[PDB]
RNA sequence: UUUUUUUU
């Protein structure tokens, strides 16, 4: 006996912080079946400059004049 | 007799104490002079005692010189009265003269016994290794006593023995944890040592002065051996002596000049061994070849300015440098000992007693700190040495010397990025050449852009071991008579050997084109041995397919030989820049290097006027007076650099 | 403008 209507769903249709406060490559050898080639992918991971340091760090690195005598000032 | 003369030697009277000393200890060090008899007589006494006995094991005597290993084994053939090859052998690089069951004591050289580790690490065949001449300190000797320190826990029955000089023998005992030093002080015909009282200005003149002081006044028959530094200061002293010998009067007796050094041809090196006749005096000029290698008869007087010439590998830029240094006190006392070879002899030293004590050094240089270590790291890593800094070696290589050899194995493909020796890297231990050279042979067979040319790369690689001592005199005079179209210093070597071969290996062909015939015998022996080991790996079989299945015999041959030598030698490429040629490395900058006067790229850039090729591959970056380059190879195309070694040159180009 | 000895 009143004015009532139904509105259903079928009818119609940056880092968060809590508080504010005040790298190196290492290769170790295997110690006692064969690899044909190094491959392109491998060099990309370990560059040629990096292999000389990293293998050591895995092991624990961290003109005389024309004529004179031996004196001859 | 011979049995009567063996009792005359100094080590024979010390023998009865010496046997109980060896039987009680394991490592024993003998401190003896030169000529004591510790080389010859010592392994004989073990056979007489029955050391080897019923057992299979045999004695090994290690010497650094290949020539000395054969010559001493002839003497033991005389003393034990058995023919050489049975019961007394020698095993050297080329002439194995042994019986596998009847030869007891074998006088092999130092590089041989390291190679037997590569197959059999524990040395199951030997009971008593005697290092000899351990004060030489060759590269093979330092690793050999470095590895035999680890083997002594694994075998308590192996005996080790060391013959050493006096001043070096103290440092050996501390290395083996204080093993006893035995002493045999046997010295023949002592020498009186004369000095200058004040330092000199120009030692070449005082050397020329002192010869005449011996020549005009002293007793005869007397010969003179002088020790100049290198080749170039012998010819300047040879020429200045020939003037003053003629200008002096007819009354003085004839003086003969006969220079010796390693690179001088064999026909003139035989002239010292000829006995000089009466009424004339022989003066010999020499480098270091006189003091240790060979024996000149009749040398009474020895003049010693006190200078040697040594090479220090600078491992950052990767260049050897060869400078003149004052020699150590150890090498001076070796120089004076060449005087007293026959009778009492004088030794004249062009320096003062104050400078000899306080300026000169005791030990010269350990050779492992000097030379390149790219070959032996692969020898160590294949013998299961995981830790190289902590490796119990006597004189440590510096860390940049040991770092550069680990990158250089990683570029070639021997070591995997995890550190494991790959399939290719196992082959480089087998071949009797460097790790760089054995990849040139490997891409000469297998690599898809460089196949089929292995029959020529064995020819060049054989020639490059002997490039100093090929040509008699100047190169271009002998280079032009052979052919006139060579643009690189490698293809000349392929062509000289191929035309020496089609002349059926004549002696008379070499003297036509001014090439040392003795050297070309040694190149042929190196070529045959590299050809055996390439059969045994199986490179010859994969070689011959790529010539039959792909026919290529045109001028594309010399473009595949160039691409094999890039894959072998990828750090050695320069680039043409504004000053000159500059080194193309990422770590080492441009060093402004200049082509050596011998090379074919030096004739074509000055005597003709070829425009310089933008890249040049070299074999050796050495600096005598200037940063030079030797054994050059023209790279015409820039894109061969990226395609052959992309692990370096995809970045730098 | 021109390499000291060597070893596999």
């Amino acid at each position: 006996s009143k004015f009532s209507l139904k509105l259903g769903s079928k009818t119609l249709k940056k880092i968060k912080i809590q508080s504010i406060d005040k790298k190196k490559l290492v290769i170790k050898l295997s110690e006692n079946p064969l690899v044909e080639y190094v491959t392109e992918k491998e060099y990309n991971e370990v560059p040629v400059e990096e292999f000389g340091d990293a293998l050591l760090r895995g092991m624990g690195w961290e003109i005389h004049p024309d004529g004179l005598g031996i004196g001859a000032k | 007799t011979i049995q009567e003369a063996r009792k005359l030697l100094p080590v024979h009277q010390y023998k009865d104490e010496l046997l109980q000393e060896i039987k009680k200890n394991q490592v024993l060090i003998i401190m003896g002079e030169t000529g004591s008899g510790k080389t010859t007589q010592l392994p004989q006494y073990l056979v007489e005692d029955g050391f080897t006995d019923q057992g299979k094991l045999q004695i090994a005597i290690t010497q650094p010189r290949r020539v000395a290993a054969t010559s001493v084994a002839a003497r033991v053939a005389d003393e034990m009265n058995v023919v050489l090859g049975k019961e007394v052998g020698y095993q050297i690089r080329f002439e194995d003269k042994t019986t596998p069951n009847k030869t007891v004591l074998k006088y092999m050289t130092d590089g041989m016994l390291l190679r037997e580790f590569l197959t059999d690490s524990k040395l199951s065949k030997y009971s008593c290794i005697m290092i000899d001449e351990a004060h030489e300190r060759t590269l093979a000797t330092d690793i050999l006593i470095g590895l035999l320190k680890d083997i002594l826990p694994q075998r308590p029955t192996l005996k080790l023995l060391i013959s050493s000089a006096t001043m070096n023998a103290k440092k050996f005992s501390e290395f083996f944890d204080n093993c006893p030093i035995f002493n045999v002080p046997g010295r023949r015909y002592p020498v009186d040592i004369h000095y200058t009282l004040q330092p000199e200005a120009n030692y070449i003149h005082a050397a020329i002065t002192t010869i005449f002081q011996i020549h005009t006044t002293q007793s005869l028959p007397g010969d003179i051996l002088v020790f100049l530094t290198g080749q170039e200061e012998i010819e300047r002293t040879k020429t200045k002596l020939e003037e003053i010998m003629s200008k002096l009067g007819s009354r003085t007796k004839q003086m003969i000049i006969t220079p010796i050094y390693a690179n001088l041809p064999q026909e003139q090196q035989l002239k010292i061994f000829q006995p000089t006749p009466e009424n004339c005096r022989k003066v010999v000029l020499a480098t270091n070849i006189a003091e240790t290698s060979l024996t000149i008869d009749g040398i009474r007087y020895v003049i010693d300015p006190g200078f040697v010439k040594e090479n220090s590998y600078v491992p950052s830029t990767g260049m050897t440098q060869l400078l003149t240094v004052p020699c150590s006190r150890a090498s001076v006392d070796q120089r004076a000992g060449r005087a007293g070879r026959v009778g009492p002899g004088k030794c004249f030293r062009i320096f003062t007693k104050w400078s000899y004590l306080h300026e000169l050094e005791l030990m010269p240089k350990p050779e492992i700190t000097r030379t390149n270590l790219s070959n032996t790291v692969l020898l160590l890593l294949s013998l299961g040495v995981t830790d190289l800094i902590k490796f119990p070696l006597m004189d440590k290589p510096s860390i940049p010397t040991l770092r550069k050899s680990l990158e250089n194995l990683y570029i070639l493909g021997a070591l995997n990025s995890k550190g494991t020796i790959t399939r290719l890297g196992k082959m480089m231990c087998e071949f009797p050449c460097e790790p760089e050279f054995a990849k040139v042979l490997y891409t000469a067979a297998t690599h898809e852009q460089c196949q089929g040319v292995l029959e020529e790369c064995l020819t060049i690689v054989s020639m490059l071991h002997e490039t100093p001592s090929l040509f008699i005199g100047q190169k271009r005079d002998a280079a032009a008579s052979v052919l006139s179209e060579v643009e690189s210093d490698h293809i000349l070597y392929l062509e000289i050997f191929n035309q020496w071969r089609n002349s059926k290996f004549s002696r008379s062909w070499c003297q036509d084109h001014k090439i040392q015939f003795k050297t070309m015998l040694r190149v042929r022996n190196i070529r045959n041995q590299l050809f055996r080991c390439s059969e045994k790996v199986g490179l010859v079989e994969k070689n011959d397919q790529a010539r039959m299945k792909i026919g290529n015999i045109a001028g594309y041959i010399n473009a595949r030989i160039t691409r094999c030598f890039i894959s072998g030698f990828p750090m050695n490429i320069v680039q043409l820049g504004p000053t000159g040629y500059q080194t193309m490395g990422r770590s080492s900058g441009g060093l402004n290097v200049s082509v050596h006067p011998t090379s074919i790229l030096f004739v074509n850039h000055k005597e003709k006027a070829q425009r310089p090729s933008k890249y040049v591959l070299y074999q050796q970056l050495m600096l005598t007076s200037k940063e030079f380059i030797r054994d050059c190879l023209v790279i015409p195309k820039e894109e061969w650099l990226i395609d052959m070694v992309p692990q370096i040159f995809k970045d730098l180009i």
